[PDB]
């Protein structure tokens, strides 16, 4: 029982925690997903994994999670844990409906799951949960929001960001075209789609590699919708049309 | 290799109980005198700062109004260890219309030595033993009382003890001085001179503590002026 | 559920889950608190400066009730967890007893509570340090730090995290009466020790003051640039008409 | 009686290809009226509605857990909840407390999601489920609205009949009980559209 | 050695080695000298400023540093230029950093 | 409520009203009181009208189960015992009374099971309130080994003796046929009741209903 | 005496592999192979069940399992898992229908399963199940196909192999198979899927085939099976 | 080295190695003897000082009016054994109303420090005890070890250089069980003093004697009550 | 016994209740409160059974401050009112029920001035006006007598005055003093006590 145990829940003589290191780098050999937030909405876009001939498409989505009437959320590292947190995610948000009768902050939704992968890092000598995931959402307190969370039960706040493989060109690439404050779902739309076709190691890009959704604002109502695949292909037919548009400049 | 926390050397010894008593080793010096006028606790503060109040360091404390008790070693620790006294001076005084024999106090913290283990216990039971030496003094009914402690459990009556890093140096110097019939001003002059002897800085008023428990008189920790006014007297 | 000892005594007598726990918090964020007159002031360095990051997300100094607020450094999680336990208990304190929350109550709870899961099967340390700060009824103000050990005490000036030898020593040398004899003072003392670790900018500085029965105070980056623009003066205004 | 205790109807009525819901508006503790504006029916969908007469904080608490429950199985299933589906919920949430139960004795009215056909309930105290092709009521005034709605229901009917039948229904029997009224209010609902009126009715 | 901790004591003790000194990852002033040092003995775009490169890795050391000065020189090879521009390092910084 | 229970000599017929009462008003005129169980195990239920469904349906689930892992038919038997354990585990707190039945390996077999755990096993049963009536008819009409039309009848006639003479019991009457081979979910057999047809017509025309307050919401 | 091992057997390796996941799929990649086709009016399942003796008695145990009236199992992999699977599928299947008195979904059958595999890679003193399994269901008119691994993960299929060979025969399937298939014609691809490995001479007694359509899941007959083997 | 660890280990030599290191503890503590005539039962205890300013520990305890016990070993330990043994005896005494026969209240030690030699993480007892009772089937010396073994013993000595003492009391069995309370006593200082190099000696600080018998409840004598009966001794000379 | 009383105003709700604490046959104290402050914006004004009513109204003010001080901005007084409700209906069927009838009377930036009731049984209804006692049984036809939806907030005190004359004039039980605060945009504000100086 000595023996066998491997210690999970320890710290490394550098004062660092292995398993949510390794964690962190399981991560990185996800599928891509990033998030940018604009001013009339926020979006989610990641690579598709489950790219293959053979694949029936019976879900909604692949790595987008409803949570919540008002609040979604994307996922990178290992899928089933990613079912369990997103379970635990709907669990949370339905209990503060029940007990306050309106719709959970996305902030307390977050720290409240960010508390259960943080006590598995510190007691009960289980594997922390290889996931890292992006929320997206909305709340009559800070209106949209886009956070993020890593498997130490760590999360912050951003406008944009990525997460999974080649998430730092990402990061860079955002933070090259970003427009704080004079963001819109359309110029993010865009961007989007430049990230994406950068960092996808197979280039071209088809919509059956890409999968977008969005968090808009409508009428008092909070609407969260999947890009169908031919809209992607126009934003993608788009970004072409403007790359080859900015070549003839020479 | 990893052994438990319960396992024996074949020398006949705990492990974690030795390397507690390592951990000892470690702490800020304390000194101890019973006297029948009374029993005397001084301890050196070990400030690592000028920038630190030295009046949050505490390794003095009441029990209760006729035993406090002086600690060396992990203070995190010890805190444990004294609420648990308290706790139990209180208790015992709430049945039985009367406060606690020093010895009984000594002995229910005492119960909580070998207390420690993984597998076949609470979930909130200890892992590892206390790592902290304590120093008992009291007034009680046999008089002036003073006790030492170890993460062993085993308690013992002293008439003149030193716990702590100049635990050796301090004891000698103790032994060298000490007999069953020194007055109480005896008793902290020597102390302090002890003290001064095995302290690093230089002693001053805000550099030590020190404690009198007198049959007449309940648990008195010496302010700034009631030091000086002794430091004064190298 | 897991019961198996994680700290344990080394045979040199140290208890080496604690010690890593230390390192932890020392590659944590700077974070350094003086005690004023009127004013208690914890600045912390860097944030991060992500730029497409919210910053409200990120801070690192928290407040525990009206009375008492806080900063750490070290493991971010694990802080959130020990601060939110710390408000639970700063609540119930009140309920228990009509009177409020006294710093070196709480500064005792969050102690214990670290020490508590020193000294627990199962459990690993958690890996930060709090600069405790707060305003007691009786007005007097103060600041106490904690360790991933439980051990506890209160300070003028300190500092924990990545360069606190250098701030601590700055501060060592600085703390005077003359300083931190107006509020503008004390913050000024705060933001030159800061800048003494920082990145040399000001961007990188988050700086909080708590003063009287008054709420806690975060400095917009405005204010924080107009004090280190008059330090900047008075760093060559006093120091360049000289040498 | 304990369900007497706030007072309150619910009814229930089928038409051609819509539905109706209809309930008082009084919140009242035994004689004395609180408000006149006491929701006791509660959308559980689009096209789904339950109608929950009985103990008021029953009411309140079962169709929040209800809420809870349904919501918990709109994000599983990526569909809304059919009716038949609604009602063993239901069901199955008042037997869990078999040995203390909730006072209320809900009724559903609802169209299916998929199709568009007509469905209606009610339901015990202990979640036994009755399902009718013409009408079902809960509440103190029981007899009453079993008496207007066994002489006033026909079979086929368009919303505009369906509208006036349970008006008149509810009306004339609630008006004949002492601790129901204070306002009704009626759900008439069909695959285009969901109407919602408030009766004139009287205040005493 | 980079990872201390797979060192048997043995070779760590003093006697046989004692002073034990640390290399940490540059920052924003030692970089700057790094950055400088690197860059200084070339024909570097006297436009551009090291420092929106110092400040753009999150912990990159004295190498990254390097290679993001070299990477400049074989662009300033490829399209044929002797005086580096500023997307040289650009690409430089995304051609080796990221990648 | 009226149910019945016949053992004849290719297997069992069992016979339900329709009518569930709460109080003295009738509440529902067609009530379904035979409950499947298994494919040849069907169960009539009187009693705590909730106890008798959920009981049921348990007990369904859980032979379910058991015939998924063994492969073969469910017997009475197991259905039996699964039921009479749970409910004198409740000790009569769950007011389930019972008619089971259903056919074999073995043949077929007719249990009565009351709410505090007792069983029998019995050729013809009747529970409810209009019990007494029905095993009137049975005590009267009934011969061993009879054939499938002739226990439909009786057991009909029983189910009939239950409605006209109880006040608990209406409506239509609902059998099971249950043979090694066959199953005949008659519903409903024969309804020997009708409402009356209306005389009048006191249709109420458009507007007739004071309205304070409109809302329409489109969907789509 | 006895109680359990707490901490997780399966731990992320330096890489951020969880090793234990891979060894197991590693188990799964060794046993008998099957193969699974959605088909526009239904879904075939299909296995080896390729005994070592004339001994066994092939009417005792089976490898294509009904979960319920609508929904289907086959596995590739160790087999005593799979039995524990199958038994805790039913029981989540059950527990479904007493809830909402309407027969599980297969995607919500799908889920349930998946997360009991998960529990054995997160909860302590265990190892991950070493079988994949083929669920296929009939529910809302569509058909449904779908795989679980020992990591817990599921997908959905119009076709898939698993077992060996499972890549060669992934390929077969992707190339000699496609949609608007007849539910006939999909047992023919197959078996035929199946014969891209039987090493012997197919009998009705050395596969299993089980078929899921709109009039519930159900096993093919030895007998069904011939006259299907017939070509 | 593997087998070395674990008490639920058995070595391929058939031993428990925990088991054995723990009697280890055993000899680790100061010696004390133990006899019996037959009609009282005298333990003897040679007491221990840390430093010379320190008062000795006590070796010697009493757990019911007519059984007393002399410890050697960890002292929580047997403080731990210590208070079951007088909660079973006052459990036997108020259920029953009759003192708690000897060999009863050892068997239910044997039962309790069997238990942690099995199960894993748990260790075994460190301490040995002699225990001196007085019951219907007269006096009684029992010796418990860490094994959880336990022993009937006409007289015993454990503890560091006890071997000493076992000899001297080998010499001597034949006289005591005719013995008077003094000359028992006498024999017990004799053995217990050949456990010292001649330069120590007996003295009315570092001794401690328990008596029980027929006509006397289980008493402890220290400091003066000591001195009637070391002086009385022959001042035995190298 | 005791009264409590809440009229909503277009933008402000006034509350007002007896200080008297009372116990058998004789008032105890003449200056008792019966509110408690939630947040800035949010008064719960409880009444019923001896230690129900504090113990339960402090474990509601911990848990809301806790809200505050756990997420930076204060709950709004409709989730407050939820909040409290579920509270107290969960305890309704356990071994230790809570007896308090309450108001609950708010501000929120965005949906105005709201005024809750709630019964002992846990049930929550939304008011332009309440009222628990038995001296609501008197009180309540006035205020649905001189209550408009626009009515000032000096209106509103000239109202509450004819309500607490009312009880002076045929209630049995004393009620000499009451307390009375009013909540706005601005926070809570103590007004002068509505008097009838007796002796
Ligand atoms: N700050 C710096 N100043 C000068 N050279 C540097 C600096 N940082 C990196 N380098 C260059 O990069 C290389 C890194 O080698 P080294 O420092 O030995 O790394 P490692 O120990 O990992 O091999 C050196 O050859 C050096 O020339």
């Amino acid at each position: 029982s000595r023996r066998y145990d491997s210690r999970t829940t320890i710290f490394s003589p550098e004062g660092r925690l292995y398993q949510v290191e390794y964690a962190m780098e399981a991560i990185g050999h996800a599928g891509t997903c990033l998030g940018i937030l604009a001013n009339d909405g926020v979006l989610l876009a990641a690579e598709r994994r489950n790219i293959h001939k053979l694949l029936d498409e019976v879900f909604f989505s692949e790595k987008i999670y409803k949570l919540n009437e008002d609040m979604a959320c994307s996922v990178a590292g290992i899928t089933s844990d990613a079912n369990v947190l997103t379970n635990e995610l709907r669990l949370i948000a339905q209990r503060y409906l029940l007990q306050y009768q309106e719709p959970i902050p996305c902030e307390q939704l977050v720290t409240a799951l960010c508390d259960i992968k943080q006590a598995y890092t510190q007691f009960g000598g289980k594997r922390p949960f290889g996931v890292s995931l992006l929320y997206i959402g909305w709340d009559k307190h800070y209106g949209f929001q886009l956070y993020q969370s890593d498997p130490s039960g760590n999360y912050g706040g951003w406008k944009a960001t990525c997460i999974g493989n080649n998430s730092a060109a990402a990061v860079s690439m955002l933070k090259q075209d970003y427009k704080e404050g004079e963001m819109t779902l359309k110029s993010a739309l865009a961007l989007a789609i430049k990230v994406l076709n950068k960092t996808m190691d197979v280039s071209k890009l088809s919509a059956e590699k890409v999968e977008i959704a969005t968090l808009t604002r409508e009428n008092g109502k909070t609407v969260i919708r999947v890009l169908k695949q031919k809209e992607v292909e126009q934003l993608i037919k788009k970004h072409e049309e403007e790359e080859a548009k900015a070549e003839r400049e020479k | 290799y990893d052994r438990g926390v319960n396992t024996f050397s074949p020398e006949g010894r705990l492990f974690q109980v030795e390397y507690a008593i390592e951990a000892i080793k470690l702490g800020s010096t304390a000194i101890g005198i019973q006297t029948s006028e009374g029993v005397c606790l001084a301890v050196e503060k070990r400030i690592t700062s000028p920038l630190m109040e030295p009046s949050s360091i505490e390794k003095i404390v009441e029990i209760d109004a006729h035993i406090g008790c002086a600690m060396s070693g992990l203070i995190a620790d010890a805190k444990t260890l004294i609420d648990k006294a308290r706790v139990e001076t209180q208790n015992h005084w709430f049945t039985y219309n009367e406060t606690m024999t020093v010895e009984s106090v000594t002995q229910a913290v005492s119960n909580l030595a070998l207390q420690f283990g993984e597998e076949d216990a609470d979930p909130g039971a200890m892992s590892r033993p206390f790592g902290v030496a304590l120093l008992f003094g009291g007034v009680d009914e046999k008089g002036p009382q003073l006790f030492h402690m170890d993460p062993s459990g085993t308690f013992v009556q002293c008439d003149a003890r030193a716990i702590g890093s100049a635990s050796e140096g301090a004891q000698s110097s103790l032994q060298e001085v000490y007999h069953k019939s020194m007055t109480l001003k005896e008793a902290i002059k020597s102390s302090l001179i002890i003290l001064k002897q095995v302290m690093e800085e230089k002693l001053n008023a805000t550099n030590i503590e020190l404690a009198t428990v007198q049959p007449g008189q309940n648990f008195h920790m010496f302010t700034k002026e009631e030091l000086e006014e002794v430091i004064k007297d190298i | 559920s897991y019961d198996r000892a994680i700290t344990v005594f080394s045979p040199d007598g140290h208890l080496f889950q604690v010690e890593y726990a230390q390192e932890a918090v020392k590659k944590g964020s700077t974070a350094v608190g003086v005690r004023g007159r009127d004013i208690v002031v914890l600045g912390v360095e860097k944030k991060s400066v992500a730029k497409l990051q919210d910053e409200r997300t990120v801070r690192k100094i928290c407040a525990l009730d009206d009375n008492v607020c806080m900063a750490f450094a070290g493991l971010t999680a694990d802080a959130r967890i020990v601060i939110n336990r710390a408000r639970v208990e700063c609540q119930s304190h009140r309920l228990t007893v009509e009177d409020p929350v006294t710093v070196e109550y709480i500064t005792r709870y969050i102690a214990s509570l670290k020490q508590r899961y020193t000294q627990s099967n199962g459990r690993r340390p958690f890996g930060i340090s709090a600069l405790i700060v707060g305003f007691d009824f009786d007005g007097t103000p103060r600041l106490y730090q904690t360790d991933p050990s439980g051990t506890y005490h209160a300070w003028k000036a300190n500092a924990i995290g990545r360069g606190a030898k250098s701030v601590r020593e700055f501060l060592e040398k600085n703390y005077t009466d003359e300083a931190i004899e107006t509020d503008d003072l004390t913050i000024k003392l705060v933001i030159k020790a800061l800048l003494e670790v920082v990145q040399s900018g000001g961007k990188n500085i988050e700086l909080a003051v708590m003063r009287r029965d008054q709420s806690l105070k975060i400095l917009n980056p405005e204010e924080i640039e107009k004090y280190v623009a008059e330090i900047e003066k008075e760093k060559e205004e006093n120091e360049k008409k000289k040498q | 009686s304990i369900m007497s205790y706030n007072g309150g109807a619910v009814m229930a009525m089928k038409g051609k290809n819509c539905v109706a819901i209809a309930a008082d508006r009084r919140f009242g503790i035994q004689a004395q009226m609180v408000t006149t504006d006491f929701q006791k029916i509660f959308p559980m969908g689009d096209r789904l509605y339950i109608g929950l007469a009985g103990l008021a904080t029953d009411v309140q608490t079962v169709a929040q857990r209800l809420k809870f429950r349904l919501n918990l199985y709109e994000l599983k299933e990526g569909r809304q909840i059919k009716p038949y589906t609604l009602m063993s919920m239901v069901a199955n949430l008042l037997y869990e407390k078999r040995f203390g139960p909730y006072y209320t004795e809900p009724v559903i009215a609802g169209l299916d999601p998929k199709t568009f056909k007509p469905f209606i309930c009610s339901l015990d105290l202990i979640g036994c489920p009755m399902v009718t092709d013409d009408f079902v009521v809960s509440g103190t005034c029981a007899e009453q609205m079993y008496g207007m709605c066994e002489s006033l229901w026909e079979p086929n009917m368009d919303p505009d009949h369906l509208f006036e039948t349970i008006s008149q229904a509810m009306l004339n029997a609630v008006d004949r009980d002492a601790v129901s009224g204070m306002g009704v209010i009626v759900h008439i609902i069909e695959k285009d559209k969901i109407t919602t009126r408030t009766l004139k009715a009287r205040m005493d | 050695t980079n990872r201390i901790e797979t060192l048997d004591p043995a070779l760590i003790r003093p006697g046989r080695i004692d002073r034990k000194i640390e290399f940490p990852l540059p920052d924003e002033k030692t970089k700057k000298r790094i950055f400088q040092i690197h860059t200084s003995r070339m024909t570097l775009a006297d436009d551009v400023t090291l420092d929106d490169l110092i400040m753009a890795k999150d912990d990159l050391s004295g190498a990254d540093i390097k290679a993001i000065c070299t990477e400049a020189g074989l662009m300033a090879l490829r399209e044929r230029r002797m005086k580096v521009t500023n997307e040289d390092f650009k690409k430089s910084k995304e051609n080796v950093l990221y990648k | 409520t009226t149910i019945a229970g016949v053992v004849y000599k290719d297997g069992i017929v069992l016979g339900a009203d329709t009518r569930a009462t709460e109080g003295m008003v009738v509440a529902d005129k067609n009530c379904s009181k035979i409950h499947f169980i298994s494919p040849n195990i069907y169960c009539c239920g009187a009693g705590t009208a909730a106890d008798t469904d959920m009981t049921t349906q348990l007990i369904s689930s859980n032979l379910e189960l058991h015939s998924l892992s063994t492969g073969r038919l469910p017997r009475v038997v197991t259905a039996n015992r699964m039921l009479k354990q749970m409910l004198f585990r409740y000790q009569g707190y769950i007011g389930a009374a019972l008619v089971l039945g259903g056919v074999d390996v073995t043949g077929p077999h007719l249990y009565s099971i009351y709410p505090h755990g007792s069983t029998d096993k019995l050729p013809y049963v009747t529970m409810g309130s209009g019990s007494l009536a029905a095993m009137a008819v049975f005590e009267d009409k009934f011969r061993p080994d009879m054939e499938e039309e002739e226990a439909k009848n009786l057991v009909s006639e029983a189910i009939a003796a239950g409605i006209f003479n109880d006040l608990g019991s209406g409506s239509n009457i609902d059998l099971c046929v249950i043979s090694k081979n066959k199953l005949d979910f008659l519903r409903p057999y024969t309804v020997p009741n009708k409402k009356g047809t209306r005389l009048g017509r006191y249709r109420c025309e458009k507007g007739t209903t004071a309205v304070l307050t409109e809302k329409i919401t489109p969907l789509e | 005496a006895e109680r359990g091992y707490s901490f997780s057997l399966t731990t992320f390796s330096p890489s951020g592999k969880l090793v234990q996941i891979e060894y197991a799929l590693a188990a799964v990649a060794g046993g008998a192979p099957s193969v699974g086709i959605k088909a526009a009016n239904g879904v075939v399942l299909a296995t080896e069940k390729k005994q070592k003796s004339i001994l066994y008695d092939e009417r005792s145990v089976h490898k294509v399992e009904p979960i319920t009236k609508h929904i289907g199992l086959v596995y590739s992999g160790m087999g005593p898992d799979y039995r524990v699977l199958v038994h805790r599928a039913r029981k989540l299947a059950q527990q479904y229908y007493l809830v909402y008195q309407e027969p599980i979904p297969t995607a919500q059958l799908v889920q349930r399963v998946a997360s009991v595999m998960q529990e054995y890679t997160q909860s302590g003193g265990v190892r991950p199940f070493g079988v994949s399994l083929l669920i296929c269901g009939w529910n809302e008119g569509r058909p449904y196909l779908f795989q679980s691994d020992p990591s817990g993960a599921y997908f959905a299929w119009k076709a898939t192999a698993m077992g060996k060979n499972y890549v060669n025969g992934k390929t077969f399937l992707e190339k000699r198979y496609n949609e608007d298939l007849e539910l006939e014609d999909a047992i023919h691809t197959a078996i035929l899927t199946l014969k891209e490995s039987f090493e012997g001479q197919m009998t009705e007694d050395n596969i299993e085939v089980g078929i899921c359509n709109e009039a519930g899941f159900r096993r093919l007959t030895p007998t069904e099976v011939k006259d299907y083997l017939a070509a | 080295n593997q087998y070395d660890n674990d008490v639920t280990v058995w070595s391929p030599q058939g031993r428990i190695h925990q088991i054995e290191y723990a009697m280890e503890a055993v000899k680790q503590g100061s010696a004390t003897v133990g006899l019996k005539s037959k009609t009282h039962a005298v333990l003897v205890a040679l007491k221990r000082a840390q430093s010379e300013l320190a008062a000795h520990q006590k070796k010697i305890l009493h757990v019911d009016n007519h059984i007393g016990i002399s410890i050697a070993g960890l002292t929580a330990d047997a403080r731990l054994l210590c208070n079951f043994m007088r909660q079973e005896c006052l459990d036997s005494r108020f259920v029953f109303d009759r003192p708690l026969p000897v060999s009863r209240l050892v068997s239910l030690i044997g039962s309790k420090t069997q238990i942690p030699t099995q199960r894993y993480g748990r260790r075994p007892y460190g301490v040995g005890l002699l225990i001196a009772g007085y019951d219907d089937m007269g006096p009684h010396i029992f010796q418990t070890c860490p094994s959880a073994n336990y022993f009937d013993c006409r007289a015993m000595s454990i503890g560091a250089r006890s071997q000493s003492a076992r000899t001297y009391l080998e010499r001597h069995m034949s006289e005591f069980m005719e013995c008077n309370l003094n000359e028992l006593v006498k024999h017990g200082l004799r053995a217990l003093r050949e456990t010292l190099p001649a330069e120590q000696d007996l003295t009315t600080k570092n001794v401690s004697i328990g008596i029980v018998g027929k006509d006397l409840e289980f008493t402890i004598y220290d400091d003066d009550d000591v001195s009637p009966f070391l002086e009385g001794l022959e001042e035995r000379p190298q | 016994m005791e009264y409590l009383i809440g009229i909503q105003g277009p933008d402000y709700v006034l509350v007002a209740s007896d200080r008297v604490a009372a116990s058998n046959i004789v008032q105890m104290k003449d200056d008792h409160d019966k509110m408690f402050k939630m947040s800035e914006k949010i008064l719960l004004l409880c009444v019923g059974e001896a230690g129900d009513t504090v113990q339960f109204a402090e474990y509601i003010q911990k848990n809301v401050q806790l809200y505050k001080m756990r997420n930076g901005y204060e709950l709004s007084p409709t989730a407050a009112a939820n909040f409290t409700r579920r509270n107290l209906a969960d305890c309704l069927r356990s071994r230790t029920p809570y007896h308090v009838n309450l108001l609950l009377a708010g501000y929120d930036e965005h949906e105005g001035p709201a005024l809750y009731y709630m019964d002992y049984l846990a049930a929550l209804a939304k008011a332009p006006f309440a009222a628990h006692g038995y001296g609501a049984f008197l009180t309540l036809s006035i205020l649905d007598r001189y209550y408009t939806p626009t009515i000032s907030r000096e209106r509103a005190v000239e109202l509450l005055r004819k309500c607490l004359e009312e009880l002076q004039k045929r209630f049995i039980l004393n009620l000499p003093t009451f307390s009375v605060r009013i909540i706005d945009k601005n926070g809570i504000h103590d007004l002068d006590n509505i008097s009838f100086p007796k002796q």
